[PDB]
C-alpha cells in the first residue's frame, strides 16, 4: 500500500481472458450441506457468466467436489485430495505454489475461493473470497515505511506467493 | 595524400570510388537476386536475411504498414554504407600523384552529402528550435560516419608505413579486425537512425 | 596561432561533456529496458530526445570551433 | 612502388584465414540454422494439407 | 530487542536475542537493537542467535 | 588579442556543464518513465524546464564569449 | 590584457558548476515526482529554491566577471 | 594584472564547488522530502544549515579574491 | 608549435569523455545482464549501439585534432 | 609575482574540495534523517565532527595561501 | 619542445579515460558475480569485450602521442 | 620563482583528494550510523582510521610542498 | 626543460586514473564480500585481473613517461 | 626550472587519486561493516590490502618525482 507497488502483476488488475477457481470441498461425507451448497453455488457462479468450458479452470480440494465436477464434466486440472482432518501447511503448500505458479504463467489472470466459513457451530457461511489479483487491501490504521533490501521488486515476488499461500491454508 | 582533383569542380577520386563501389553493390545484389527459389540457399538467403533485419529495423521503430515502403531504401542503404567502409581496408593505394582510391566515406563531402540527402528523402516524405535540432543531426550523422571511419583509414595507413619503412603485423592485425568491426557498426547505426528519424518524421 | 588551441579545448570540452552526458542517459535505458523490456520504444525515443540535447549544445560549440581555428 | 600495399594485403590474406579457422563454423551453422527452420516452417504447411 | 520466528503451524522460537545474523537474498545481514525497519527475502538458510554467550541456530524454509 | 581562446574556454565549460546536467535529469527520467509508463507526459514536461535551466545558463555563456571575442 | 579570460574562466566555472548541481537537482526532482507523483507541486517549489539557492553564487560570478573584464 | 586572473579563478572555483555540493544537499533532500513529507520543515531547515556550511569558505573566497583584485 | 598540444589535449579531453561514458554503458549492461541471462543479446545489441553513440563524438574531435595540427 | 595566482588556485582547490565533502556528507545526514529522524542528535554530531575533518585540510591550505601570497 | 608536453599529457587523458572506464566496468562485473555467482564466465567475457571496448581510443590516443613526440 | 605555484598547487590538489575521500568515508559512515545505532564505536574506528589514510598522503603532499617552496 | 614536467604529468594522470579505477573495484569487491563471504578466492582473483588492467595502462604510460624523461 | 613544478603537479595528482580511491575503499567497507558485523576482520584485511593497492602506484609517483626535483 506505500510508495505505489502497484507495479506487480498481483496487484494490478490484468484484463481477464480465463478465470481460476478454487473450491475447497470434504474428502468424506456425512456432513448435511456443506457439500451441496459449496458446490451449487460454484455452479451458479460458473453457469451464470462463463457459457463456455474454456474460460474457466477449477481447482478442487476433496474428492466429493472432484467427482461432482467430474459427473458435470469439468476441467479439474489441479486435484489434490486426502488430506487429514487437521491438516498441516505442506499438503496444502504444496498445490498452493502450483496454483500462484500457474497464475504467473498468465493462465488464470484471476481466481477466487469457494469454503464454509465457520462461524458458530451450525451456520457454516458459504463465502466467495476474491483470491488474487490483491486489489482489496486495507492498512492496519497506522503505518511505518520500510526500507528494502533487495528492492521491493524482487520483495514482492518473493512476499506475494506466500501472502497467498497463507491465505489458501487459512480458508 | 593530397585532393587528387582532375576538374575543378569535382574531387576526381571520390567519383571513381563511388562508381567502383555502386557496381560492386548492383554486381553482389544480382548476385543474391538471380533466380526465383522457395527454399533459400547459398546466396539468396543471406539477401533475404539482410531484407528481414532491415525489416526488423523498421518494425522497431514505425508501424509496419508506414514503414514497409523504407524497406528497399533501407537495405540498399546499408549494403552500400557497408560496402563503402570495407573498401578502404585492403589496397588503399598511394601513386605518384597526390593520392588515389582510398575510400568514398573517408571524404568528409561524400559523407555529408549522404546524411543530407538522407534527410533531404525524409522531409520529402514528411520553430528555429527545431530547425537547428534538424541541422544539428545532420552533421551530427554525416560527422559521425565520417569520422569513425576516418581516423582508421589513417590508423591504418600509419601502421602500414611503419611496418613498410623498418614485426608488426598483429597490432594492425588487431586494429584491422576492429576496423571491419567498426564499419559494420557504423552502416548499422547509420541505417537505423535513418529509419529513426524516417519514423519520427512520417508517425 | 592561439586561435589553433582554442577551437582545440573548445572540441575537446565539448566532445568530454557529450560523452558523460550520453554515458548517463544510454546506461540508464539500458537498465530500464533490462527492468521492464516491453517499454523498449518509449524508453527509445526519449533516448534520443536527450542525445540530441546533450549533442546539440556540443555541436554548436564545434560549429563555433571553426571560427575559433580562423581568428 | 610503395611498400605499405602488399604488407596490409598479405596480413589481411592471412587475417582471413585466421578467420577462416575461426568464423566458417559459426555463421554456415547459423545460416543451416535459418535453412532448417524454414524448411521445417515450410515442410509442416506441406504436411497440414496433405 | 527480541527476535520472534513464526510458522503457520505455530510459533517455535521466542527468546531474548540481541544478535542474529540470518542471510538473506542478497546477502549477509547483521541485526543490532535500534535498527532501522527493514525487509529481507530470506534464503533457505539457517539463522544464528549468538548473543546468549553462545550461538545458537535455527533453520527457515521458504523463508522472510 | 586571447579573446579566442576566453569564449572558447567559455563555451567549452558551458558545454561540459550543459552535457553533465542535461545527462543526467534525462537518464534519471527515462528511468522514471521505464519504472512507471503512465506519467511520461507529467516527468517530460519537468524535464524540459530542467534541461532550460541547465542549458539558459550557458546559453548566457555562449553569448557572453560571442562579446568576449568581439573585444 | 588578460582580463577576458579571466572573465571567460569566471563565467565558464560558474556554467559548470551551476550545470552539474542543477542537473542533481533536477534528476531527483523527477526520480521523486516519478516514484510518487501526487507531491509534485511541493516538490517544484522547493526544486525552484534550491536551484535559486545553487544559481545565486554563478550569478554575482557572472557580475564578477563583468567587473573583471572591465579591468 | 594578473591577480585578475587570480580573483577571477578562485571565484569561478568557489562556484563550482558551491554549485556541486548545493546540488547534492538540495538534491537529496527533495528525495528526503519525497519519500517522507509529513518531516518537511526540520529536514529543509538543516539543509539550510548545510547549505550555509557548503558555501561558507567560497565566500571567503570571494572576499579574498576582492583582495587578490586589489593586489 | 601550440597545435600539437592543440591536438593533444583534444584528443585527449576525447579519450576521456569516451572513456567515462564506454565505462558507464558497458558497466551498466553487465549488471543488466547479470540480474537476468535472457536478455544479453539484446542488450548487447543496444550495448554497441551506446558504443557507438558515445565513441562517435570524441571521434570527431580526434580527426579535427588532425585538422588542428595541420594548421 | 605568481604567488598571487599562486594563492588564488590554492584558495580554489580547497573550496572545491570542501564543497564536495560537505555536499556528500550533509547531504547524507538528511538521507539517513529520512529514513529514520530520531537519531538527529548522534547523526548531527557526527555531522559536524566530519565537517571539521573535511574542512581542516582546507583551511590549513588557505592560511599556507595567505603565506604563500606574501612570498 | 611542446610535442612531448602534448605527448603526455596525451597518454595520459587517455590513461585516466581508461582507467575510470575500466574500473567502472569491473567494479560492476565484481558485484555482478557476487550478487549472482553461476554468472562469472558470462559476465566476465561481457568485461573483457567492455575492457577493449573503453580503450579503444586511449589506445589510439597512445600512438598519436607518438606521432606528437616525433614531432 | 614558480616554486609558489607549485607548492599551492600540490596543497590545492592534496585539500581536493582529501575533501572528496574524507566525504565518501563520513557520509557512508553516517549512512550506517542511521541505519542501526548500535555500532557507533566500530563506525567511528574505522571512519577515523580512514580518515587517517585518506590524510597521510595529503599530510606529506604539504610537507613536500614546504620542501618545494624552499626550493 | 618540458620533458620533465611532460614525465611528471604523464605520472599524475596516470596515478590519478589508476587510483580512481582500482578505488571503484576494490571498494565494490569488498561490498560484494560483505554481501557473500563465502566467494572469497572468485571476488580476489577477479578484482585481481580487474587491477591488473586498470594498473597496466598507466604502467606502459609510466615508461612511457620515462622515455619523455629522457628526451 | 619547471622540475619543482613537474614534482609538484606529480605529487598533486597522485595524492587526488589516492584520496579518491581510498576514500571509495574505506567508504564501502564502512557500510559493508555497518552491514554484517561479524564480518569486520575479512572486510579490513581486504580494505587494508586494497588501500595500499591503490597507493602503490602514487607512492612510486612521489618517489619518480623526487628524481623529477633533480633532474
Amino acid at each position: 500500500l506505500g510508495a505505489g507497488g502497484a507495479s506487480h502483476p498481483m496487484l494490478v488488475s490484468r484484463p481477464v481472458k480465463k478465470t481460476g477457481y478454487l473450491v475447497i470441498t470434504s474428502d468424506r461425507g456425512l456432513a448435511g450441506a456443506y457439500n451441496s451448497n459449496v458446490l451449487r453455488l460454484v455452479y451458479q457462479t460458473i453457469q451464470k457468466r462463463h457459457a463456455s468450458p474454456d474460460e474457466y479452470a477449477i481447482i478442487v480440494i476433496g474428492r466429493v467436489g472432484l467427482s461432482f465436477f467430474r459427473k458435470r464434466n469439468m476441467p479439474v486440472i489441479l486435484d489434490i485430495t486426502r488430506l487429514p482432518d487437521q491438516p498441516s501447511f505442506a499438503d496444502i503448500k504444496e498445490i498452493a505454489r502450483k496454483t500462484v505458479g500457474l497464475f504467473a504463467d498468465g493462465t488464470f489472470d484471476e481466481l477466487y475461493m469457494y469454503y464454509n466459513h465457520y462461524v458458530s457451530a451450525i451456520q457454516q457461511e458459504v463465502t466467495e473470497r476474491k483470491l488474487l489479483p490483491l486489489t482489496d487491501l486495507a492498512e492496519n490504521k497506522q503505518r511505518t515505511v520500510y526500507e528494502f533490501e533487495p528492492s521491493q521488486e524482487e520483495i514482492l515476488d518473493v512476499l506475494l506467493p506466500q501472502y497467498a499461500e497463507s491465505l489458501i491454508y487459512g480458508a | 595524400p593530397l585532393v587528387e582533383f582532375l576538374g575543378l569542380t569535382f574531387n576526381l577520386s571520390d567519383m571513381l570510388m563511388i562508381t567502383i563501389t555502386c557496381l560492386i553493390v548492383f554486381i553482389i545484389a544480382v548476385a543474391a537476386t538471380r533466380s526465383l527459389q522457395l527454399r533459400p540457399t547459398g546466396m539468396q538467403n543471406f539477401m533475404e536475411w539482410v531484407f528481414d533485419f532491415v525489416r526488423g529495423i523498421i518494425n522497431s521503430t514505425m508501424d509496419w504498414q508506414t514503414g514497409g515502403r523504407f524497406l528497399t531504401l533501407g537495405v540498399t542503404l546499408i549494403m552500400y554504407v557497408f560496402v563503402a567502409n570495407m573498401l578502404g581496408l585492403p589496397f588503399s593505394v598511394h601513386v605518384n600523384g597526390e593520392l588515389w582510391w582510398k575510400s568514398p566515406t573517408a571524404d568528409a563531402t561524400v559523407t555529408l552529402t549522404l546524411a543530407v540527402m538522407v534527410v533531404a528523402l525524409t522531409h520529402y516524405y514528411g520553430f528555429p528550435l527545431k530547425i537547428i535540432e534538424e541541422f544539428a543531426n545532420t552533421l551530427t550523422l554525416g560527422l559521425r560516419l565520417f569520422g569513425n571511419i576516418y581516423a582508421g583509414e589513417i590508423l591504418l595507413g600509419l601502421l602500414a608505413s611503419l611496418g613498410t619503412h623498418y614485426g608488426a603485423a598483429i597490432p594492425m592485425m588487431v586494429w584491422q579486425a576492429f576496423s571491419i568491426f567498426v564499419g559494420t557498426i557504423q552502416a548499422f547505426i547509420f541505417t537505423m537512425l535513418t529509419m529513426v528519424y524516417m519514423a519520427h518524421k512520417v508517425s | 596561432s592561439l586561435g589553433v588551441l582554442a577551437a582545440a579545448i573548445a572540441v575537446g570540452l565539448g566532445a568530454l561533456g557529450a560523452g558523460i552526458g550520453n554515458g548517463l542517459i544510454v546506461s540508464r535505458t539500458i537498465e530500464g529496458i533490462a527492468r521492464q523490456p516491453e517499454l523498449r520504444p518509449v524508453l527509445q525515443t526519449t533516448m534520443f530526445i536527450g542525445v540530441a540535447l546533450v549533442e546539440a549544445l556540443p555541436i554548436i560549440g564545434v560549429v563555433f570551433s571553426f571560427i575559433y581555428l580562423g581568428r | 612502388s610503395g611498400g605499405t600495399i602488399i604488407y596490409q594485403l598479405l596480413m589481411f590474406i592471412i587475417l582471413l584465414a585466421l578467420l577462416r579457422k575461426f568464423a566458417w563454423q559459426p555463421l554456415m551453422n547459423i545460416m543451416k540454422q535459418r535453412e532448417e527452420h524454414i524448411a521445417n516452417e515450410i515442410d509442416q504447411a506441406e504436411k497440414r494439407r496433405q | 530487542i527480541h527476535v520472534s520466528v513464526v510458522t503457520p503451524d505455530g510459533p517455535v522460537y521466542e527468546d531474548d536475542v540481541e544478535m542474529v545474523s540470518v542471510k538473506a537474498k542478497s546477502g549477509e545481514l547483521g541485526i543490532l537493537p535500534g535498527h532501522i525497519p527493514l525487509v529481507a527475502p530470506l534464503e533457505i538458510s539457517a539463522a544464528r542467535l549468538k548473543k546468549g554467550g553462545k550461538t545458537q541456530y535455527i533453520a527457515v524454509s521458504g523463508g522472510f
